Formats: structure tokens, sequence, C-alpha cells
């Protein structure tokens, strides 16, 4: 069970780990997070008490470093570093778990949700989508533009969702207009699957990256892309019998951990009263339609 | 945007543009079958593709042989519209394509920008003109090469005949629109009026009539009297008792 531990609290902050999150004080004695899960991908958020507007994280995993979080006054943010000394990182932690000023991952032990927002999740695909190569961990925060939103400015600070455009010539083969708009099987199949991800788990991967950066962060670009890559496969009259099942699997953990009362931001009406009723796939999500009619029954 | 009352003389500047109007494209006939159940028959249809400043007709033919084992027809036939709207696109030199094309219907701009995708600098725009254009195949000429088609043809017309020698593109588009909508308000009346005089005939290579400046003021005069009889005749509505700004209104509000 591995450990992320803070210098110290300087500013009050809202600390999310992951699906939970708890309020430190101002100069509260706070030394981090222990029991950290080995195995699944983390992500440690803040969102400051005095500015809202500072909504910002870090995407990890504990197998590739040893990772805490100290406050720059200068930057005015938490921020994450590497220890490269196993025996002064070993020190730290051992002292402030002693002192028990560390706050527990609080996994119920019946409890897959996380394992099932990142299955297929992986670190090495997260630092291609966010280039910061210096660091093994990744920054994401609520304004981070995606490369497709910058084309319609900074490019070292963007997210590298693969595009995703109906309206396009890698969309739409010469001479097969009405047939691919209609039928997104070749987009989804031939140019995204075989072609740019090399498979579904790489997909998947970046559809649920996507929607915990929209959930996590109110990040609207990322928003745009989970919903862009679940109307290409609902779009597509061909897809493998085990993506419709997976993906069922995936958007129904999604919806289900979504707060209520984000509902009305996060969820494209369009896309999904299209998707659940109107599609080539509006019979095969039979968990995400149950859910979705059962908790957010006014947006469809 | 959408072309719209307000950017009205954008259709008359030196920006090469297009209307295109599929409404004729699929065209069928509704009948029963022996079993009493119903059936459609395909007639052969129309893109009409027109140039607003020139009055140039890009008048495609749709054979009926296009549809022969084909599904969901209305769909298709917007698609056919693009492609062949591409296709005539593609077949013109670069100095003649298009800066703009306007659909006459919303639900050919999906069709049509996924047709032109090749050619990102020509706009694909609705507007929110109402455009008597389905009234085309009220011009027995028209009607007469659509109906005679026994293959895929293009036929290319000049909508306004020499009009332009005598008046502007906007005087000539007004004149078009006028009549259209009155072939389409009542065609009956309308080819009445255009065809009742015989001492005035329409040239071999006319759509038209060969009327004098003076005999065209009774025309349009007959014309809109006859969309408002009509705009009359259809609400119960004593013509007799409206004004000139009332008149005026319900001839531009349709
Ligand atoms: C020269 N004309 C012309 C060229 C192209 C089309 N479609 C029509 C035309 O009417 C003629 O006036």
């Amino acid at each position: 069970m591995n450990t992320v531990p803070f210098t110290s609290a300087p500013i009050e902050v809202t600390i999310g780990i992951d699906q939970y999150s708890f309020n430190v004080k101002e100069n509260q004695p706070f030394h981090g997070i222990k029991d950290i899960p080995i195995g699944h991908v983390h992500v440690i958020h803040f969102q400051h008490a005095d500015n809202s507007s500072m909504r910002y994280g870090y995407w990890f995993d504990c197998r590739m470093g040893n990772f805490y979080i100290q406050y720059d006054p200068k930057d005015g943010l938490y921020k994450m570093m590497e220890e490269r000394d196993g025996a002064k990182f070993e020190n730290i932690v051992h002292n402030f778990k002693e002192r028990q000023m560390m706050v527990s991952y609080p996994k119920i032990d019946e409890d897959d949700t996380w394992y099932n927002l990142t299955e297929f999740v992986q670190m090495d695909k997260i630092r291609k989508i966010v280039r910061k190569d210096e660091n093994q961990f990744s920054y994401v925060d609520s304004s981070m533009t995606t490369v497709q939103e910058n084309e319609l400015s900074d490019p070292a600070h963007s997210l590298n969702y693969t595009v995703i455009n109906f309206k396009s010539r890698e969309a739409i083969r010469p001479g097969h207009e009405m047939e691919d708009f209609l039928d997104k099987s070749y987009y989804l199949n031939t140019v995204m699957l075989q072609g740019i991800f090399k498979n579904s788990s790489n997909y998947f991967g970046e559809l649920q990256f996507a929607f915990l950066n929209a959930m996590f962060f109110g990040n609207y670009g990322s928003s745009l892309q989970w919903h862009a890559m679940i109307e290409l496969i609902c779009s597509s009259a061909t897809v493998p019998k085990h993506m419709l099942d997976k993906l069922d699997e995936i958007l129904y953990y999604q919806i289900k951990t979504l707060p209520e009362q984000y509902s009305d931001i996060l969820l494209n009406e369009r896309v999904w009263n299209i998707c659940l009723y109107s599609s080539f796939q509006k019979n095969s999500l039979h968990n995400t339609e149950k859910i979705m009619e059962n908790k957010y029954p006014e947006l469809l | 945007g959408a072309m719209n009352s307000s950017n009205y003389a954008e259709l008359f500047n030196n920006d090469i543009k297009l209307f295109v109007d599929d409404t004729n494209v699929y065209r069928v006939t509704v009948h029963k079958t022996f079993e009493g159940n119903v059936a459609t028959k395909a007639i052969n249809g129309c893109i009409f593709t027109l140039n607003p400043k020139t009055g140039h007709l890009f008048l495609k033919i749709i054979h009926t042989s296009v549809w022969a084992g084909q599904k969901r027809l209305s769909q298709l036939a917007k698609w056919k519209t693009a492609e062949e709207v591409s296709a005539l696109v593609r077949s013109l030199p670069k100095e003649e394509q298009p800066k703009q094309i306007i659909v006459t219907r919303k639900a050919m701009l999906d069709p049509l920008e996924v047709h032109m995708l090749d050619f990102p600098n020509i706009a694909i725009r609705p507007t929110e003109l109402r455009l008597p254009f389905s009234a085309a195949m009220s011009i027995d000429k028209l009607s007469d090469v659509v109906m005679k088609a026994t293959e895929p043809q293009m036929v290319l017309f000049n909508i306004y005949d020499d009009w332009l020698d005598r008046i502007s593109s906007y005087t000539a588009f007004s004149r078009l629109t006028l009549l259209l909508r009155a072939l389409k308000t009542n065609e009956e009346s309308a080819k009445m009026i255009l065809l009742s005089d015989p001492t005035i005939t329409i040239k071999s290579y006319h759509l038209w009539p060969s009327f004098t400046d003076e005999q065209w003021i009774t025309i349009e005069s007959q014309m809109r009297d006859l969309i408002l009889t009509e705009y009359g005749r259809k609400y119960n509505v004593n013509i007799s008792a409206l004004t000139q700004t009332e008149i005026k209104d319900i001839i531009l509000g349709q």
C-alpha cells in the first residue's frame, strides 16, 4: 500500500483522491494520504477554499516512483514532485505515519468502483495525452484545452486526445459519403481501432480518461471527447460483441459515479438520446439504459 | 450563416453562388394495389441548381432508374442531390466554381457538406427565404424535358430568358420568385394569366412569353392579385378591404 506525503498544507483546500475527498484547514497538520491501492492509476486533486477557479490535479502510479505534494507559494498551488532518494522518502513517510498525520485511502473491501472507472487507463497512455516528459505524473486542470478545441492556443499545455470529427476526410471515404456518414463502422474499426488506437483497450482507456477529467476537473474539452468516443461506437452498425458488452459496463459505472447535481452540465442530451433511443446500438446498452432511465429520466 | 431578408442583395454581388432545391428530386404517385394496399410509383425528377445573378439553371434530370432496388428513398434523394451538385462543381473550371451554395431545405446541409469536404473554401448555407422553386415543374418546357427523359441527363437553361438585357438581376429574381409563387398557389390561374393573349408567344429558346416592359407590369400586377385572391380564398379574407401596406406584406410574408 503506497503513500503520497505532503510537506505541509499552508492553504485551506478540498483534496480529492480518486472518487474520495476531504477538507483540509489552513496550516492544519496534514501530511498526506496512505494505503493507496497498488495496481491502478490514481488522481490527487485540489480545489482551494478561497478560489474555486484553482481546480487541478495529478495523475500518477506509485509503481513508477516516490511522489509527494508540496505547496509552492510563488505559483500558488500544491505541486507533485518525485523524491529520487528511496531512503529519505521511506524515512519521511515512516515519521508521518508514526505521528498519524495521514488520511487513509478509504476503500470499502466490496467496492470495485475505482477499478471499474480505470480498467483500461494506463499511465503510459496518459503521458502521451498530457505531454510533460520530465515528470512521471501528469498535471490536468479545469481550463486546459484539447488539440481539437485549439484548431477551431499554447500547445505545451493542451490535452492531446485523438481528434474525432464526423465531417472530416478521415471519417468519410471518397465515394462512400452517405454510407460512412450514416454508418460510422469504417471510421471506428479501420481508421480508429486498427489504424490509431491499435486495439479496443487503448480506445476505452482514452474514453475513461476523458470522462474522469470531465468529472473531476469540469474540463469541457474532456467532456466533448468522452461523448464523441461514445457516439462513434453507438453510430456504427458493426462493432465487436465484446466491445459493446464492455462499453455498457464502462458507461454504467461512469453514470453510477457521476454526482447527481452535475448531470445537467456533464451529460449531453442529444448524444445520450441518440445513443440509447435512435442509434444502431440503441438496444445493446441494457445496463447503461436502465441506470440512465432511473437516475436521469429528465435528461431523456 | 443563414441567408435571410437582411442579406438579400448578397444574391446579386460578384461572388459566384448557386441555390440548390431538392424538392422535385424524388417524386411519386401514391396508388391502391389489387389487394387494397397502398404503393408508390416514382416518376422522373430534377435537381434545381440556379445562379441567381446570371439566371443559369443546371437542371439535372433524375431518372426513375436511380431508385431501382434502393431503400429509404427520401433519405437517398438528399445524398444523390449532394452527389450530383458535387459532380457539377468538379465539372466546372476553377474560376466558375461557386464560393457559396445555398440549400433551400436544411436537410440538404449535412449531405452537401459531406460531399464537398474536398472544397473547404465553398460555404454551404441554409436560407430563411421561403423560395417557391418547387413550382419549377409548372414551367411547361422544364416539365416536358424531365418527363420525356429515358436516362440521366443534364439540361442547361437561362431561367430569366433575355430579361437581363433590360433589368437588373435583383429585378429578374423578384419577377421569377413572383411567377413561381403564383404557379405554386394556383397553377391553372397563373398559366391563364401568362398564356391567355395568343399574340404574345414564347420564343423557341425561351421559357416565358416575350412581354414588352409595359406588359410585364400588367402580368406582375395580375400575379400579385392572384396570390392575394388565393390568400383571400384560403383564409376567408375580404381582399377588397385590404390596404397597400397590408397587401405588400402578405406576398413577401409568403
Ligand atoms: C450562357 N448560358 C448558360 C450557361 C449555363 C447554364 N446552366 C445556362 C445558361 O443559360 C445561358 O444564358
